[PDB]
């Protein structure tokens, strides 16, 4: 159970990861 | 110009009174074919048996109905999904003991209905309009579809079509909670906000549009006459609405765009009225309300009754008394 | 246009977080410890799952006296 | 960021991907990048199923849709369609899943990082929606890709290690087609055949031989017509007949998959040869014959004599007459006597349910499957409690079945609503209509009154 | 400016994010305390003393099954008041005996007055006329009847409809089964004013949309549209031509259209609140009286009405015994009314 | 086998989740795009050889 | 089951079919980002 | 003004949903309410 | 019902026939702007 939740906290966080780390550095959004 | 040209010159017209179009073409003998058969067989059709049991149900004005009780009643569960057209019976009163009628009427209906929305979109591009009408209308076509044509192929029969009549949709509406439990379904859920909420807006618009019309006559004539047919400037004052609306709710609940405002207005019916088709088309298929019979169970084990177990209870009374004579083994399958 | 603070503002300022960051989790853990200490039950009367009925009993605790329901109740639960 | 707001593309944030239109290079990104989410589901998907799988269990009964696939094509699978290996789940699982990175890279690269036009790079990828000569070759080209698809069926069935079989005789098992079905007659009647009770249409393909020789036909057709479109442009007559435009062209393929998806439900609902009851539940004509089949065999077993016993109606309880005259189960299930398959056929002789073999024939077998069928037809709730709408909890089954057939005609529908939206839209971009009417050109100003 | 009324009157039509009104003192606490009531209800409150039921989350129901469930039987229609001589102001009693029913009911009721109200005085202040008000009548009526007027007329509060999802499928049921509410011409007045409503919402919205001006150079016309231009946002003229020659008949008045969409759906629920008066007394459409000579006389005559009768004489004996625990019904197995096999 | 096999997938997981979020990051990033090319040709060659290594160990524990 | 091999990777298999709805979601919150422009 | 971005309280807030209402489908399989 | 069922057959084949051969019949020009 702790296992599936964890695996899907880190799948979940990089997709706006993403976003933010383009932010911070003005990528191309 | 050639005969052809001149013909197909007339049927796009964009000058006769009722528009025909290429979709008329199909459209208006489908129409008539089902109206005429539909208004011939209400009044004076002999009682047709429906579920193939040998057990006719009478539907028409002449053998004892009246506008509530009558109805064009389906085709026989023998038939099932096999196509019955007049030449497929050995006479006329054979046609119509097994529903016949039904068959041609909803064919043609349907065939009829797909072809005015299809003229929808052709008027509006002749007319340089935006050609989304025929999307507002694909959903009580769809719903149309769902209950004579998508309903009976899941089951296996038109004799589970709605029938043609009052009493007979109330019929169908009873028997499908029944055997779907189609109050529990979120599709149906979502098809009666469509029309609560179509409803509510439908009157919430009327009422502040009405309420807001400039002064343009006096006491004694209706404010209607302050509108011209044709007139450029806007009627009533939307600033004057949206300051009400905006007030009575809080401002950015309130629409002040008219565009917005109109959309809005199309797509909440639209959107639920396609879900409720949905729901029909799917429970066609046996994918069914939610249950929760006995999902509630005490630390025994004793189940404790909610809401949902007393409705099972009235689905069991409809699913035990519905087509009394026709089941003969012991689980309703379709 | 109506004088209060827009609401995006306050949402996005670090200010409404420090204060906000207290207060929802602590109203979320009230309302758990609620049930979780079982105070919830008590306040609305609502029965635990082996209080609805007794070991043997098998008919429901229905008031059937309108103004000794209170008192029913009260007999029920003994 | 080039076109990448309203003021410069003309379109808003929720209509986005329409500022894609003449952007082929991003719209390529769009594409390559949406296949990849295709391919990922299919392998996620099948690994998940695979992960869940308890090999004894009839698949129908865990909820599965992709394995039932991979097995259809002989693969994992035996006699009666008992799982042997479930390495083939598992290589079809993990290849799609590996194939969609590089999808999924491909995708990123061209939608981000590439020429976000391709025309002023390569004049072979680049293309103009109203070139008509190039949207019929990209269009051949995968044609041929489509063709070579359908062929890849035919190798599987007829040079490595055939498809699985629920009408082999002697009982469901894989069998290698040798004599696929050529005859145009056939292939071709399917198409001619109607779409209503016992007919049925393509709906109706009964046996492997047609199946396969369908699509040596259909591999050739496509194949034959990519070439085609290649190599010609179109027609004057087609010039005139259609609009000419990215949306136009979407509109199109809008139709189709709808006319498909609705294909696909009826073929998911009606057959069980290419969606195989042991793998996929049995269909709702198939439980409520098995139903029927059920009682007969029960009471029979306790003495009735099922030809002469007259149920309530004065129609036969368990046997009667189709409306042509067929020997037929009786009670509702007479609207499902069009119902053919492997457990019951044995019983049927040429006018129909034999009373004969029914007296002395029905095996062990037959008796099993007819229980197991009646007992998973595909009734369900959306919470998957198994059984008609009135049942307790207990049993958690919805059909494989009632979910392909419920999913696809949802698709399907919303697939006829954006055909409608996109073809009106297309039209009237296409006369310069699409934004509203021009104030001071409106069209029925300029008309005469209708009275 | 002048005595503490008009200084009081100052400050509650100031102009803020949710404006208040004299209008607000009535509204704000009965609307607050109606909708607190219900979630409090619904998330930790039993129907187990009053209905034999779980209704709360705290017991397992979900958001479809927990309702705030009327009180029993044996309460009539007691105004159950906390203070009051059956709970006598004990909470958790009086939460048991289902007092938090009448507690939304009535605060529900006066708030449905204060929003009614809200409605005029924020008219009153914009110079607007007060058709929306006009307009919420039909709420009004239809609140009245089926939770007020139609427990009145019936033995209890009872049989109201409980405050849920799935009670107030039940509720519908119910009036199907006993009551044939279906046949009712006033319920078929309501559905026609419904659906007619949702059909002049759809088909208005639709028609705008599609005749509009090209007011903007965007392919989203959204933009194009300015609250205080003077000018019509979409033509009237080739919307009527468009109708006239689709349908037979168009609009060429704007301000009766918009009139009749008010009148059509306002009409439909005032119709069908006066058929649920009719039900408080068991004044029903039930029967044809000729239908059932004929039927009962000729074992040959059937229509869908005779079907329908069948289905309600299931509802009403497999339904009741459960959903009317007071009864202390028993039915026999062999007095149920069944068809054969199910 | 299993000490190779079951590195050998840990690394593949991992680098996937490093390119997942590395590879659109530099794709629409300004500054160190020559440093991030390189790297992607890395990890997408490197990503690659898991694969086969992991297929090819695959036999050897099942 | 899969393979025992790989039964390690049993929770991380389980949640992987949801990826696709995680795109969808990405695309708004991206918007959000550009200010829905 | 705003030290924290608007489309982060968004997207967290959004997530915290998700989660709250992931945990009370959990729910309708475990526990009371589940029919087990 | 052998002369319906033809009868029939002949009626809607003539109405599909004007359907189709009049969509072909250059239908994109008919509307008020661009042809
Ligand atoms: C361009 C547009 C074209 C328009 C032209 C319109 C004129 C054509 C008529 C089309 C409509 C046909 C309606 C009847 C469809 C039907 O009963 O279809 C059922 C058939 C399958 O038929 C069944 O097919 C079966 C095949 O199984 C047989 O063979 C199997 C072999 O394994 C098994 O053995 C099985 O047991 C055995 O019975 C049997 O013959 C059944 O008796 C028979 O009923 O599906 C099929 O033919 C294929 C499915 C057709 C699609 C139907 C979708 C409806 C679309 C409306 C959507 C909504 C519109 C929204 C508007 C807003
Ligand atoms: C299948 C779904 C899908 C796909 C494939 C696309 C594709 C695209 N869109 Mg559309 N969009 C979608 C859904 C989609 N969109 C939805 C649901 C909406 C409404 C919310 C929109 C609203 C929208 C707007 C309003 C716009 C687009 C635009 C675009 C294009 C440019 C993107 C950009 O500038 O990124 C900038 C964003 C970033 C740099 C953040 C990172 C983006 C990458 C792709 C994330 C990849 C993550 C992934 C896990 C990486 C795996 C790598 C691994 C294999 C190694 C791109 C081709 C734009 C356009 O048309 O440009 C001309 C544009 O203005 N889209
Ligand atoms: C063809 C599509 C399809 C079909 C037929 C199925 C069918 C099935 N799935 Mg699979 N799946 C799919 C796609 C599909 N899935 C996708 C896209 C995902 C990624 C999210 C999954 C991930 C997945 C998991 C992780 C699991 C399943 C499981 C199952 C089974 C039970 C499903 C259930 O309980 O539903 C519940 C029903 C719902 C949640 C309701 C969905 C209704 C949607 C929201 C309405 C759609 C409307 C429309 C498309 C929206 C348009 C808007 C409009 C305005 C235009 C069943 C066999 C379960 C199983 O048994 O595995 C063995 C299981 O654990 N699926
Ligand atoms: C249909 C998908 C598709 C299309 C039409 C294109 C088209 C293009 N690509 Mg893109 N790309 C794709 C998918 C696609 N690519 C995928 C999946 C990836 C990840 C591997 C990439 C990664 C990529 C990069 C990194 C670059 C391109 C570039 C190019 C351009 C030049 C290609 C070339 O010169 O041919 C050369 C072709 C060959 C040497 C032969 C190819 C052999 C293939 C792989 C075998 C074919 C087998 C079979 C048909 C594949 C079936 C796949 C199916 C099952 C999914 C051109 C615009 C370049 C460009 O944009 O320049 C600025 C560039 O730098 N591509
Ligand atoms: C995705 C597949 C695809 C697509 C999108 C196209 C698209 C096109 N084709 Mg190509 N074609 C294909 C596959 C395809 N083709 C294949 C596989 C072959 C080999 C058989 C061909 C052989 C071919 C020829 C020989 C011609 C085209 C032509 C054309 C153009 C006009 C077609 C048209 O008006 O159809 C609409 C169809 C009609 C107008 C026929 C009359 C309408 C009937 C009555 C409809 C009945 C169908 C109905 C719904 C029932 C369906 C069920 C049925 C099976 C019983 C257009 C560019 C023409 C052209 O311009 O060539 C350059 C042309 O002459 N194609
Ligand atoms: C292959 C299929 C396909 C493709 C490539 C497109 C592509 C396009 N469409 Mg169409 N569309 C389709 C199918 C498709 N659509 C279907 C099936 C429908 C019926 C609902 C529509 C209805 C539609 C409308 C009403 C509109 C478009 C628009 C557009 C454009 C902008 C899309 C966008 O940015 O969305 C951004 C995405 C979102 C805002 C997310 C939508 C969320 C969905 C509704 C909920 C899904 C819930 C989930 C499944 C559970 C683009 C050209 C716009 C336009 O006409 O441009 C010319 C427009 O106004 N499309
Ligand atoms: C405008 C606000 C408003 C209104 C119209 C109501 C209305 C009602 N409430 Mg609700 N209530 C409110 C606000 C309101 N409440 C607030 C803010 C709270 C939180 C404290 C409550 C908490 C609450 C509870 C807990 C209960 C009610 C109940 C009731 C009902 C019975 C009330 C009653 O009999 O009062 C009688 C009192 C008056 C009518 C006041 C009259 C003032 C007159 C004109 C002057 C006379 C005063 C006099 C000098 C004093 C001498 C007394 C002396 C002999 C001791 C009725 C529906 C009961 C109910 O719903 O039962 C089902 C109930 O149990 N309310
Ligand atoms: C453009 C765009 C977009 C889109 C995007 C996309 C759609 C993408 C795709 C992507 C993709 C499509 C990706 C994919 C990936 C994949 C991967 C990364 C894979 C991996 C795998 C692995 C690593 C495996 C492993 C294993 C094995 C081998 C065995 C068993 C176990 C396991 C599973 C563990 C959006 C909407 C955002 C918006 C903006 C723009
Ligand atoms: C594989 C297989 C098979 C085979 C198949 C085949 C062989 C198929 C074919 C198919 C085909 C061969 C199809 C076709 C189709 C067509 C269509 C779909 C058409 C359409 C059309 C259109 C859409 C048109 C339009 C129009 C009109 C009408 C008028 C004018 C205008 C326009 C142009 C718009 C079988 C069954 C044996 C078995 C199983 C498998
Ligand atoms: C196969 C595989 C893999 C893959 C991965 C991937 C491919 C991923 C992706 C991921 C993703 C793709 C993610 C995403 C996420 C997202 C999210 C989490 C979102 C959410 C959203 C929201 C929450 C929203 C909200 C909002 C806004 C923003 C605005 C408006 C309002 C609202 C509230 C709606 C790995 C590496 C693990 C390795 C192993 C195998
Ligand atoms: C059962 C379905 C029948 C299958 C039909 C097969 C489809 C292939 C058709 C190819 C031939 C169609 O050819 C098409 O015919 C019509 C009618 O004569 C022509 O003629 C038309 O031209 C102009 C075009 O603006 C019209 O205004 C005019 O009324 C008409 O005479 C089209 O310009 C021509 O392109
Ligand atoms: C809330 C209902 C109150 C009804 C109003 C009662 C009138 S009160 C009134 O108020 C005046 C202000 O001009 C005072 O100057 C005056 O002394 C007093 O009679
Ligand atoms: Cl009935
Ligand atoms: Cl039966
Ligand atoms: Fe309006
Ligand atoms: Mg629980």
């Amino acid at each position: 159970v702790i296992a599936q939740l964890t695996m899907i906290a880190m799948i979940g966080i990089a997709g706006p990861m993403i976003i933010f780390l383009l932010a911070v550095r003005r990528g191309n959004l | 110009a050639n005969l052809w040209e001149r013909f197909c010159n007339w049927v796009t017209s964009t000058d006769n009174r009722l528009y025909v179009g290429w979709f008329g073409v199909i459209m208006i003998p489908t129409l008539l074919a089902a109206t005429i058969c539909f208004v011939i067989a209400f009044i004076a059709a002999p009682p047709v048996d429906i579920d193939g049991i040998r057990e006719p149900v009478s539907g028409s004005l002449l053998y004892g109905n009246n506008i509530i009780t009558g109805a064009v009643v389906p085709s026989s569960n023998a038939i099932g999904l096999h196509f019955y057209p007049i030449w497929e019976a050995a006479s006329l009163d054979e046609w119509l003991y097994n529903g016949g009628p039904y068959q041609l009427i909803i064919f043609h209906f349907l065939l009829g209905a797909s072809c005015y929305m299809g003229r929808q979109w052709e008027l509006s591009y002749r007319l340089g309009m935006r050609p989304w009408i025929c999307v507002a209308y694909s959903a009580p076509l769809a719903s149309a579809f769902a209950v004579f044509l998508i309903y009976p192929i899941g089951q296996g029969s038109f004799s589970d079509g709605m029938p043609l009549g009052i009493s007979g949709t109330f019929n169908f509406m009873i028997v499908f909670q029944a055997e779907h439990n189609i109050l529990m379904h979120p599709f149906h859920q979502l098809g009666v906000a469509g029309v609560f909420g179509g409803a509510l807006f439908c009157a919430m618009h009327g009422s502040l549009v009405t309420s807001s019309l400039i002064r343009e006559t006096t006491e004694t004539e209706s404010a209607n006459y302050g509108y011209k047919f044709g007139q450029e400037e806007e009627t009533y004052n939307i600033v004057a609405a949206h300051g009400y609306f905006g007030r009575l709710i809080f401002q950015y609940a309130s629409f002040n765009n008219s565009r917005s405002l109109h959309f809005f207005l199309a797509a909440w019916p639209v959107v639920g009225v396609w879900f409720a088709a949905l729901g029909i088309s799917t429970m066609a298929f046996n994918l069914n309300g939610f249950n929760f019979n006995h999902s509630v169970i005490d630390a025994k084990g004793n189940v404790i009754n909610t809401w949902a177990d007393i409705i099972n209870r009235a689905n069991l009374g409809m699913e035990v008394m519905h087509e009394r004579n026709a089941h003969n083994f012991p689980l309703d399958l379709a | 246009t109506t004088g209060e603070r827009p609401f995006s503002d306050i949402i996005t300022s670090v200010r409404y977080w420090v204060i906000h960051s207290i207060t929802i989790p602590a109203l979320f853990i009230a309302g758990w410890l609620f049930v979780s200490t079982g105070l919830a039950y008590d306040v609305f009367g609502t029965p635990r799952p082996d209080s609805y009925y007794a070991q043997e009993q098998r008919s429901i605790p229905l008031v059937t006296d309108r103004f000794e329901a209170k008192q029913q109740v009260e007999t029920f639960l003994e | 960021a080039t076109n990448r707001d309203q003021e410069s593309s003309g379109f808003a944030w929720w209509a986005g991907n329409a500022r894609l239109i003449n952007l082929s290079g991003k719209l390529l990104g769009a594409h390559v990048a949406h296949a990849g989410l295709i391919v990922f589901w299919a392998g996620a998907m099948t690994l998940f199923e695979l992960a869940h799988f308890i090999p004894e269990k009839p698949m129908y009964e865990q909820g599965l849709i992709l394995i039932p696939h991979i097995a259809t094509l002989g693969w994992g699978v035996g006699p009666g369609g008992e799982v042997v290996d479930t390495f083939p789940f598992f290589v079809v699982g993990v290849v799609h899943l590996i194939s969609s990175a590089v999808l999924g890279f491909g995708g990123v690269y061209h939608a981000i990082r590439g020429p976000e036009t391709l025309e002023e790079y390569s004049s072979f990828f680049g293309y103009d929606w109203k070139d008509k000569n190039k949207m019929t070759t990209i269009l051949g080209f995968h044609l041929i890709v489509l063709g070579i698809g359908a062929l890849l069926l035919v190798a599987k069935a007829m040079f490595f290690g055939g498809l699985y079989d629920t009408w082999a005789p002697g009982g469901g098992d894989v069998r290698v087609i040798t004599n696929p079905t050529l005859d145009p007659r056939v292939i071709f009647g399917y198409l001619l055949k109607s779409p209503f009770g016992g007919e049925g249409w393509i709906v109706s393909v009964n046996n492997l031989e047609d199946v396969v020789g369908g699509h040596i036909w259909i591999g050739l057709i496509c194949i034959a017509g990519g070439i085609w479109h290649i190599l010609t442009t179109p027609f004057g007559w087609a010039r005139r007949a259609f609009i000419w435009s990215g949306e136009a062209y979407l509109s199109y393929s809008l139709g189709a998959l709808s006319m498909m998806g609705f294909i696909a439900t009826c073929f998911v609902w009606f057959n069980n040869t290419v969606y195989p009851s042991e793998f996929y539940g049995p269909t709702g004509p198939e439980a409520s014959q098995a139903q029927a089949m059920t009682f007969l065999i029960r009471d029979q077993k306790l003495g009735a004599n099922v030809g002469s016993a007259q149920g309530p109606t004065g129609l036969g309880k368990y046997l009667m007459r189709s409306p042509t005259g067929e020997i037929i189960f009786g009670g509702e299930t007479m609207r499902f006597w069009d119902f053919r398959g492997p457990w019951l056929e044995p019983l049927r002789g040429p006018n129909g349910l034999d009373l004969n073999k029914i007296k002395n024939d029905i095996q062990p077998w037959q008796e099993r499957r007819a229980a197991e069928y009646m007992t998973h037809a595909p009734l369900g709730s959306l919470n998957s409690v198994g059984g008609v709408a009135t049942e307790i909890n207990s049993v958690n089954f919805v059909s494989p079945r009632s979910w392909l057939a419920t999913s696809h005609f949802v698709l399907a529908f919303f697939f006829l609503v954006g055909h409608l939206w996109h073809a009106g839209r297309a039209r009237a971009a296409a006369a310069g209509f699409e934004k509203g009417i021009d104030r001071e050109s409106e069209p029925v100003l300029s008309m005469p009154s209708l009275d | 400016e002048r005595g503490w009324f008009d200084i009081l009157d100052d400050w509650l039509k100031r102009d803020r994010f949710v404006f208040v009104g004299w209008s607000g003192i009535l509204l704000f606490p009965c609307a607050y305390l109606a909708l607190g009531g219900w979630l409090t209800g619904t998330t930790f409150v039993t129907s187990w003393y009053t209905h034999g039921l779980a209704s709360s989350y705290l017991e397992g129901c979900n958001f479809l099954t927990v309702a705030v469930s009327t009180p029993a039987n044996s309460m009539g229609h007691s105004l159950l008041l906390l203070w009051g001589p059956e709970a006598q102001g004990d909470f958790t009693r009086w939460c048991q005996l289902g007092g938090l029913w009448t507690f939304i009911a009535l605060h529900g009721a006066f708030g449905l007055i204060g929003f009614m109200l809200r409605q005029f005085e924020i008219a009153r202040l914009v110079g607007v006329r007060p058709y929306n008000a006009i307009a919420f009548s039909a709420p009004i009526a239809v609140f009245v009847s089926v939770f007020l007027i139609y427990p009145l007329g019936q033995s209890s509060w009872f049989f109201a409809p409980s405050f849920g999802v799935a009670a107030i499928f039940r509720f519908l049921l119910f009036f199907q089964g006993f009551h044939n509410w279906t046949l009712n011409p006033f319920h078929m007045m309501g559905v026609a004013g419904v659906l007619g409503g949702a059909l002049l919402c759809a088909i208005h919205g639709a028609t705008v949309e599609n005749t509009l001006f090209q007011d903007g150079e965007g392919a989203s016309t959204f933009r194009a549209f300015n609250p205080t231009q003077a000018e019509e946002t979409y033509s009237m003229v080739t919307a009527n031509r468009f109708w006239s020659q689709i349908f037979g008949i168009a609009f060429s008045n704007k301000r009766w259209l918009h009139f009749f969409m008010l009148f059509v759906p306002v009409t439909g629920l005032w119709m069908s609140a006066i058929g649920v008066v009719g039900l408080a007394l068991n004044l029903r459409s039930y029967d044809f009286i000729s239908q059932e000579i004929r039927a009962a006389e000729d074992p040959e005559f059937e229509t869908f009405y005779t079907k329908n009768l069948l289905l309600n004489e299931g509802i009403r004996a497999w339904m009741a015994p459960q959903d009317q625990p007071h009864e202390n019904f028993v039915f026999p197995e062999e007095v149920l009314p069944r068809g054969n096999a199910l | 086998m299993t000490i190779l096999f079951q590195l050998a997938l840990a690394a593949l997981v991992i680098l996937s989740f490093v390119m997942v979020i590395g590879v659109p990051v530099a794709y629409a990033s300004p500054q160190d795009w020559d440093r991030s090319k390189q790297l992607i040709f890395l990890g997408s060659g490197l990503w690659i050889a898991l694969v086969l290594v992991v297929g090819v160990l695959n036999f050897f524990v099942v | 089951k899969l393979p025992e091999a790989y039964a390690i990777f049993d929770p991380l298999v389980d949640v992987l079919p949801v990826i696709p709805v995680l795109f969808l979601a990405l695309a708004f919150v991206w918007q959000a980002a550009v200010g829905f422009r | 003004g705003g030290r924290i971005p608007l489309w982060i309280v968004a997207t967290v807030a959004g997530m915290g949903v998700i989660v709250i209402v992931g945990l009370f489908f959990y729910g309708a399989y475990a526990g009371l309410g589940s029919s087990l | 019902m052998e002369t319906l069922k033809i009868t029939v057959y002949i009626v809607v084949t003539f109405f599909v026939l004007l359907f189709v051969f009049g969509f072909l019949s250059g239908d994109p020009a008919r509307n008020p702007k661009r042809k």
